C-alpha cells in the first residue's frame, strides 16, 4: 500500500480486483516548509551600562540596587562580553537567561576585592558574605565580576 | 518573512499553520489578529513591519483515484481534491 | 555532588586525531571555566588547554598551540578536546579540571578521574622534599613577576594513582 | 485636610445610552457579528455624574470613564496609600501623560494650579512610561480601566461633541490605548484637576460607570470597526 495509487485503492478496498469508478484512497497535505518564529523588533533595550558602565560604583556594604523592568534585556550580550572575568549563574543557566522571563531584575552594584569575588555565591561565608553582602541558598540569578 | 509558502508561524504567541500572503486588510492600528465567522485565523499583522498578511491553510484534501475495472486495465488517474496544481 | 566524568581515551597512532569528551554534573557548567591538564606517566602536571565560562577565550599552553582545539557545548553541559596532529609526547592521562574564579586567578577544585591517551616547566619548584613525622616542612614554588607575582597560586597534592586535589587557592585560603 | 472649598453636592445620576463599548481584544472581524462575554458598561445604565467634585470610587470590576480645557489630567487608583501600598498615578499637566505605580504619598488634598501640589513626592516607584498624551463642553474622552491577570488595561477615545450636561447619543468604541502590566490589585481611584487657598474651578464634568460581566453582540464592520452593538 505505497508503490501505485492503485494498490492504495486495492488497499482501502481490501480487495485485489478494484471496479471501475473513483474512490478516495487517501488524503494529503502540502507540508510545513519551514516555521516563521516573527516578533516586534527590539523597542525597549535595557540600559545595562547605568549600573555596569557606571563611573562611580558604590561600596561593598552600601551596595546599589536598581530596579529593572518594563524593558527587554539581552544577556547574551553581558555573557559574550570580554570584559567580564566572572559570570557565575546560580539558579538559572546563562545560555537560557534570553529564553526565560521574570517579573523583575535587581543589580546589586558594589566593588569588592578580587580574593573576595567567590563570596558572592550562594552559600558562601566570611566577611563580605556574612557581614557586606549575603545571597540566599536558594538564588536565582547570576553574579557579573 | 516568507509569503507564499506553508509555513509554521509564530507570530508572538499566536502559532499555527499555514501559507501567508499579502493583503489589503485595513486592520485598525491596534489590532493584531485577524479573524472569521468560524472563529480561525485569517489574518494576522506583522509585528516588526505594520503589514496585514492572510493565513491560508495550506493546499490540502482528500486523493481520489480513477480507475477503470482491474480487469480492464491497470492504468490510473489521481484527483487531488479542491488543490492546485503543486507536485504532480 | 560537583562531579565531572570523562572519556574518549584510548590507544592512537602518532599523527592521528582524538576526541576527548567530559561531561560535567550537580553545577551550571555553562558559567564556570574549564581547562584541560595533562599528566605524563611518572611526571608532573602539564596543562594542556583551557576555555572560558561562553567558550568564546581559548587558552592553549606553547607545548601543544596550534594543534589541539579546546570546545564546549553547554546545551549538553559538557566539553571537548580536539587533539590533532599528535605527538609522542602527549601519552599522558588527561584529566579536566573546574575553574573555581575567572582568570587570572585560577582555581582548579574538582578533576576528573583520568583518561588514559597513548601516543619544561615555568615554575622551578624543586624536585622532591623529604619530610619527618611532626615536622614543619617548607616547600617553595618559584616563578617570574607574571606567574607568582601578580596571579594567586594555587596548590594541589596529587596522591599516588588518583587525580589532584586543591590544598590551596588565592595564595591564602583552604577548601 | 482637603480643599478649602468643598460645598456640598449630591452624587447626581445620568443615563449611559450606548457608550462604555470597547474591542474587548486585539482581533480584527470584518462585517462580523461577534458574541463576547466580557466586561462591559451595560447600555442604558446609570452611571454617576461627577461635576470640581472627585470622590473617592471603588473599582471592584473594574469602570467606565466618560470626560467631558483639560481640566482632568489623571487619576489615583490605590487601595491603602498613605505611603503603605503602591497605588497607580497618572498626570497629563500638558499633552505629557505619566504612569507611576508609585509608593506615592499624596495628600487627600491633590492641590494644584501652573502649580502642581497632588503627591509630595514618589518613592519605590516600580513602572515608569513617558508615552504620548493619552488626553459649552466641546471634547469628550471616555476611557475603561481593567485589571485582568495583574494587567491593567486602558481603553480610549477622544471624541468631539457638542454638549453641555449628561452624555451624548451615538456610538463609539473604546480602542486599546495602552496595556500596563502593573499585576497589582487595586479598588478604589480619585481625578486629578488643575483647580493658594481660595483657587477657583473651571467647567468640566465627567461621568463614572461600572463595567459588569456582561455578554454583547458588536458589530464590525468592513473596515474591523466596532459600529454598533446590542447587549
Ligand atoms: C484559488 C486559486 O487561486 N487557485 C487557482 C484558481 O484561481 C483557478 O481558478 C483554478 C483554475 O480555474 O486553479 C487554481
Ligand atoms: C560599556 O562600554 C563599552 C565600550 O566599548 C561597550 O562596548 C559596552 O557595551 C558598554 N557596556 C554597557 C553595559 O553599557
Ligand atoms: C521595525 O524594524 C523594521 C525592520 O528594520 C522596520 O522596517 C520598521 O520600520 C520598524 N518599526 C518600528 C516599530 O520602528
Ligand atoms: C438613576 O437614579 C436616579 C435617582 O434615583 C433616578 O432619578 C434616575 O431616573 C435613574 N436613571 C437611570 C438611568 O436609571
Ligand atoms: C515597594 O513596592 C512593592 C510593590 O510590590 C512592595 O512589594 C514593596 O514592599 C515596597 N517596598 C520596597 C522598598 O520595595
Ligand atoms: C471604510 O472606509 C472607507 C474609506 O476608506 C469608507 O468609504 C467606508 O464607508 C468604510 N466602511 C464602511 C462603513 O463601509
Amino acid at each position: 500500500c505505497a508503490l501505485d495509487p492503485l494498490s492504495e485503492t486495492k488497499c482501502t478496498l481490501k480487495s485485489f480486483t478494484v471496479e471501475k469508478g473513483i474512490y478516495q484512497t487517501s488524503n494529503f497535505r502540502v507540508q510545513p516548509t519551514e516555521s516563521i518564529v516573527r516578533f516586534p523588533n527590539i523597542t525597549n533595550l535595557c540600559p545595562f551600562g547605568e549600573v555596569f558602565n557606571a563611573t562611580r560604583f558604590a561600596s561593598v556594604y552600601a551596595w546599589n540596587r536598581k530596579r529593572i523592568s518594563n524593558c527587554v534585556a539581552d544577556y547574551s550580550v553581558l555573557y559574550n562580553s570580554a570584559s567580564f572575568s566572572t559570570f557565575k549563574c546560580y539558579g538559572v543557566s546563562p545560555t537560557k537567561l534570553n529564553d526565560l522571563c521574570f517579573t523583575n531584575v535587581y543589580a546589586d552594584s558594589f566593588v569588592i576585592r578580587g580574593d573576595e569575588v567567590r563570596q558572592i555565591a550562594p552559600g558562601q561565608t566570611g566577611k563580605i558574605a556574612d557581614y557586606n553582602y549575603k545571597l540566599p541558598d536558594d538564588f536565582t540569578g547570576c553574579v557579573i565580576a | 518573512l516568507v509569503k507564499n509558502k506553508c509555513v509554521n508561524f509564530n507570530f508572538n504567541g499566536l502559532t499555527g499553520t499555514g501559507v501567508l500572503t499579502e493583503s489589503n486588510k485595513k486592520f485598525l492600528p491596534f489590532q493584531q489578529f485577524g479573524r472569521d465567522i468560524a472563529d480561525t485565523t485569517d489574518a494576522v499583522r506583522d509585528p516588526q513591519t505594520l503589514e496585514i498578511l492572510d493565513i491560508t491553510p495550506c493546499s490540502f484534501g482528500g486523493v481520489s483515484v480513477i480507475t477503470p475495472g482491474t480487469n480492464t486495465s491497470n492504468q490510473v488517474a489521481v484527483l487531488y481534491q479542491d488543490v492546485n496544481c503543486t507536485e504532480v | 555532588e560537583v562531579q565531572v566524568l570523562e572519556s574518549g581515551g584510548g590507544l592512537v597512532q602518532p599523527g592521528g586525531s582524538l576526541r576527548l569528551s567530559c561531561a560535567a554534573s550537580g553545577f551550571t557548567f555553562s558559567s564556570y571555566d574549564m581547562s584541560w591538564v595533562r599528566q605524563a606517566p611518572g611526571k608532573g602536571l602539564e596543562w594542556v588547554s583551557g576555555i572560558s565560562y561562553s567558550g568564546g577565550s581559548t587558552y592553549y599552553a606553547d607545548s601543544v598551540k596550534g594543534r589541539f582545539t579546546i570546545s564546549r557545548d553547554n546545551s549538553k553541559n559538557t566539553l571537548y578536546l580536539q587533539m590533532n596532529s599528535l605527538r609522542a609526547e602527549d601519552t599522558a592521562v588527561y584529566y579536566c579540571a573546574r575553574d573555581v574564579n575567572f582568570v587570572p586567578l585560577v582555581t582548579f577544585d574538582y578533576w576528573g578521574q583520568g583518561t588514559l591517551v597513548t601516543v619544561q616547566s615555568v615554575l622551578t619548584q624543586p624536585p622532591s622534599a623529604s619530610g619527618t613525622p611532626g615536622q614543619r616542612v617548607t616547600l617553595s614554588c618559584t616563578g617570574s613577576s607574571s606567574n607568582i607575582g601578580s596571579n594567586s597560586v594555587t596548590w594541589y597534592q596529587q596522591l599516588p594513582g588518583t587525580a589532584p586535589k586543591l590544598l590551596i587557592y588565592d595564595d591564602n585560603q583552604r577548601p | 485636610v482637603n480643599l478649602t472649598t468643598r460645598t456640598q453636592l449630591p452624587p447626581a445620576y445620568t443615563n449611559s445610552f450606548t457608550r462604555g463599548v470597547y474591542y474587548p481584544d486585539k482581533v480584527f472581524r470584518s462585517s462580523v457579528l461577534h458574541s463576547t462575554q466580557d466586561l462591559f458598561l451595560p447600555f442604558f445604565s446609570n452611571v454617576t455624574w461627577f461635576h470640581f467634585d472627585n470622590p473617592v470610587l471603588p473599582f471592584n470590576d473594574g469602570v467606565y470613564f466618560a470626560s467631558t480645557s483639560n481640566i482632568i489630567r489623571g487619576w489615583i487608583f490605590g487601595t491603602t496609600l498613605d505611603s503603605k501600598t503602591q497605588s497607580l498615578l497618572i498626570v497629563n499637566n500638558a499633552t505629557n501623560v505619566v504612569i507611576k505605580v508609585c509608593e506615592f504619598q499624596f495628600c487627600n488634598d491633590p492641590f494644584l494650579g501652573s502649580e502642581f501640589r497632588v503627591y509630595s513626592s514618589a518613592n519605590n516607584c516600580t513602572f515608569e512610561y513617558v508615552s504620548q498624551p493619552f488626553l459649552n463642553f466641546k471634547n469628550l474622552r471616555e476611557f475603561v480601566f481593567k485589571n485582568i491577570d495583574g494587567y491593567f488595561k486602558i481603553y480610549s477615545k477622544h471624541t468631539p461633541i457638542n454638549l453641555v450636561r449628561d452624555l451624548p447619543q451615538g456610538f463609539s468604541a473604546l480602542e486599546p490605548l495602552v496595556d500596563l502590566p502593573i499585576g497589582i490589585n487595586i479598588t478604589r481611584f480619585q481625578t486629578l484637576l488643575a483647580l493658594s487657598s481660595g483657587w477657583t474651578a473651571g467647567a468640566a464634568a465627567y461621568y463614572v460607570g461600572y463595567l459588569q460581566p456582561r455578554t454583547f453582540l458588536l458589530k464590525y464592520n468592513e473596515n474591523g470597526t466596532i459600529t454598533d452593538a446590542v447587549d
